[PDB]
């Protein structure tokens, strides 16, 4: 029955703004506090913003204040969180919770989240290099944003198959490795931010 | 204010008790909350008011505590079970939540020691004008692993990444990969690239290596 549904997130350069929205269903939205709770990479749950029930009081966790809005409209059920001036230590995934129910001091429900990513950097489709019981793969490098996708053989070859998480370099783009252990060997790689389909067939 | 959470990881198997704890710097006024919450997905409300279970929550987790010591219990894990949990404060006011910094719960599984396999930068990204020497750690058990660089018997620091898969869903191990980054320049400069990997499963380190 109770629903947080989040909307607002993207990929955007420093400096720049992004408002965030939370639809609620389900409940007497009105009466409850809501809450942005966010999680960087790799990270756990950090606390971010509230505001009362009725909208008119608000406060900010220190890192935000002065940059960050948090806003309520009762009349449409929705929370939101403008962002100014934003800094590439605010990409997170941004969560949207509710005071609970049962106990205020707890949150019952959550939005599925809204990643914000910060970067200074532009989107770039990636350069796809071979690696070459044996193993073998694909460095997918030099990408931005998330995400990547990679398959082998077409999806035919998924046994033994290690894609490992995307990691930031310091140049602000992406790489990834996906290898796997064993006839050809072709790494199906695709970036749908860059529009980027390679099909390399590792030698 | 701060909430502490201990241990850090819990490695258990399915049947058996997971007990985990938060300690609070001062006396909370409102008993605490708990959340699991599984990769890539929202945080879920399992207890509240440090013993009283949430909509849908099953039976076998359970909670306690009052003051500054609150845990948690799972009575018998269930596959489903192994995530990462956290503790959760928050008062009347001042209005702002803590967070426990996580307990992850992982499935226990026989000692595991990894293959190791080098990689030598690719001659077409050597065109590119960058060099990346990739270290792959495979299928091991349990998760810490030390990988340790050295080009030309010179220890490498601060300029690798690694990366780790999640549990296998399978065999429950983990593989790492360990990525070095070097200008093209700098590659050509040096003869001897070795990853020297130490792990539990290994009498004593192995070490992976090639000549450029
Ligand atoms: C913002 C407001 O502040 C107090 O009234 C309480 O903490 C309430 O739960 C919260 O929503």
């Amino acid at each position: 029955l109770i629903n947080l549904v989040e909307s607002g997130g993207g990929v955007v350069q420093p400096g720049r703004s992004l408002r965030l929205s939370c639809a609620a269903s389900g409940f007497t939205f009105s009466r409850y506090g809501m809450h942005w709770v966010r999680q960087a990479p790799g990270k756990g749950l950090e606390w971010v913003a509230v505001v009362s029930s009725d909208g008119r009081t608000t406060y900010y966790a220190d890192s935000v204040k002065g940059r960050f809005t948090i806003s309520r409209d009762n009349s449409k059920n929705t929370l939101y969180l403008q962002m100014n001036s934003l800094r590439a230590e605010d990409t997170a995934v941004f969560y949207c919770a509710k005071e609970g129910g049962d106990n205020k001091f707890s949150f019952d429900y959550w939005g599925q989240g809204t990643l914000v990513t910060v970067s200074s950097a532009s989107t770039k489709g990636p350069s796809v290099f071979p690696l070459a019981t044996a193993a073998l793969g694909c460095l997918v490098k030099d990408y931005f944003p998330e995400p990547v996708t990679v398959s082998w053989n077409s999806g035919a070859l998924t046994s033994g198959v290690h894609t490992f998480p995307a990691v930031l370099q310091s140049s602000g783009l992406y790489s990834l490795s996906s290898v796997v252990t064993v006839q050809t060997y072709t790494c199906n790689v695709d970036h749908k931010p860059s529009n980027t389909k390679v099909d390399k067939t590792v030698e | 204010g701060q909430l502490t959470q201990s241990p850090a990881t819990l490695s258990l198997s399915p049947g058996e008790r997971a007990t985990l704890s938060c300690r609070a710097s001062q006396s909370v006024t409102n008993y605490l909350a708990w959340y699991q919450q599984k990769p890539g997905q929202a945080p879920r409300l399992l207890i509240y008011g440090a013993s009283n279970r949430a909509t849908g929550i099953p039976a076998r987790f359970s909670g306690s505590g009052s003051g500054t010591d609150f845990t948690l219990t799972i009575s018998s894990l269930e596959p489903e079970d192994f995530a990462v949990y956290y503790c959760q404060q928050r008062d009347n006011w001042p209005p702002d939540a803590t967070f426990g910094q996580g307990t992850k719960v992982e499935i226990k599984r026989t000692v595991a020691a990894p293959s190791v396999f080098i990689f030598p930068p690719s001659d077409e990204q050597l065109k590119s004008g960058t060099a990346s020497v990739v270290c792959l750690l495979n299928n091991f058990y349990p998760r810490e692993a030390k990988v340790q660089w050295k080009v030309d018997n010179a220890l490498q620091s601060g300029n690798s990444q690694e990366s780790v898969t999640e549990q296998d869903s399978k065999d429950s191990t983990y593989s790492l990969s360990s990525t070095l980054t070097l200008s093209k320049a700098d590659y050509e400069k040096h003869k001897v690239y070795a990853c020297e990997v130490t792990h539990q499963g290994l009498r004593s380190p192995v070490t992976k290596s090639f000549n450029r």
